[PDB]
């Protein structure tokens, strides 16, 4: 149980601009695809990163995440 | 790019320009160029010079002495004595793109001049000098007498280059990480740029002009949002960028 002063920071229930307001700014992260289509995009303006670019970061698909949450939670036991 | 100067041939400063720091430099044959120069004219048996003709720290000179008088005849030819910091930099410059086979000549060759101190650790020692007594013989046999440790040597700076080009080899790191600003693609070639041009009359009587022999342009005036001045305003305009009182 919360007062109504106390709700301003609390996690997974109200968001830290107060409850009567929502003004959240989300963040976008824009990856090309293939090389000639970055250069095509950088021609008009439109600025672009090659996958090859981020070596460090990896980029996966939503299936590998699938499986490793299905690799969670095995006992032998029982 | 060939020379350092108009007083010198060749400098091994020339290195760090076109090695690991501060990459600035195209025609890539130039660099190959320029690093073969360096490595037949600089190269020594436990180091390299930094320039032809150089006397610091020789057997000679009156080192009590500045403002070397102009009697440099004979008394700094093939004596200069050593530098093992270009000899270290060579290390990383071939670890840093893609050379491995140089990388480990390189390190092969620097162990042998290392000296072990205190506590067993590696220690750069910062010119090795030529005996004094042993002198002429150089002067007919280059590069052929045993020199000796001289001067300082707790060089902070050729340890601390030693040390980052160790631990880059030991793969902990890559090379995408010291440089986030991906400086080391200054080698890749630009095709080329189109360039678009844009053309006004100054007033009615022009644009007829224009109009006579079929080009089309539009006056200084019809395009109100847009304004044109010269230069100078752009440049007064741009003489208040970062004034304090």
């Amino acid at each position: 149980y919360v007062p109504l002063k106390d709700q301003r920071n609390v996690s997974m229930r109200f968001s830290n601009q107060g409850p009567l307001e929502n003004d959240l700014v989300v963040h976008v992260a824009l990856i090309a695809e293939s090389q000639r289509l970055q250069v095509f995009l950088n021609t008009y303006g439109i600025q672009t990163q090659t996958p090859q670019q981020v070596e460090p970061i990896q980029i996966w698909p939503q299936q590998e995440l699938v499986k490793a949450y299905l690799q969670l939670g095995i006992n032998e036991k029982l | 790019l060939p020379r350092a100067s108009t007083s010198k041939e060749v400098d091994a400063s020339l290195l760090s320009v076109v090695s690991f720091p501060a990459f600035a430099v195209e025609d890539s044959q130039l660099v190959e160029l320029t690093k073969q120069e360096i490595i037949t004219k600089l190269q020594g048996r436990y180091g390299c010079c930094r320039f032809l003709r150089d006397g610091y720290k020789t057997p000679k000179e009156d080192p009590n002495r500045l403002y070397y008088e102009p009697a440099e005849l004979k008394l700094f030819e093939n004596i200069e004595c050593e530098w093992p910091l270009f000899w270290t930099y060579f290390i990383l410059d071939g670890v840093f793109s893609g050379n491995a086979e140089q990388v480990q000549e390189y390190k092969e060759a620097l162990e042998a001049v290392l000296i072990k101190g205190k506590n067993g650790v590696p220690l750069l020692p910062e010119l090795y000098s030529v005996p004094p007594d042993r002198v002429d013989e150089e002067y007919q046999n280059p590069h052929t007498v045993d020199r000796v440790p001289m001067g300082k040597l707790p060089h902070m700076w050729g340890q601390s280059l030693y040390i980052l080009g160790s631990l880059m080899a030991e793969g902990f790191l890559a090379p995408g990480e010291i440089d986030p600003l991906n400086r080391r693609f200054s080698t890749v070639p630009k095709p080329d740029v189109v360039v678009q041009v844009s053309i006004l009359a100054e007033t009615e009587e022009i644009k007829t002009i224009l109009k006579d022999k079929g080009i089309y342009v539009e006056t200084i005036a019809e395009v109100y949002p847009i304004r044109v001045q010269p230069a100078r305003i752009l440049s007064h305009i741009y003489s208040s960028l970062g004034c304090n009182n």
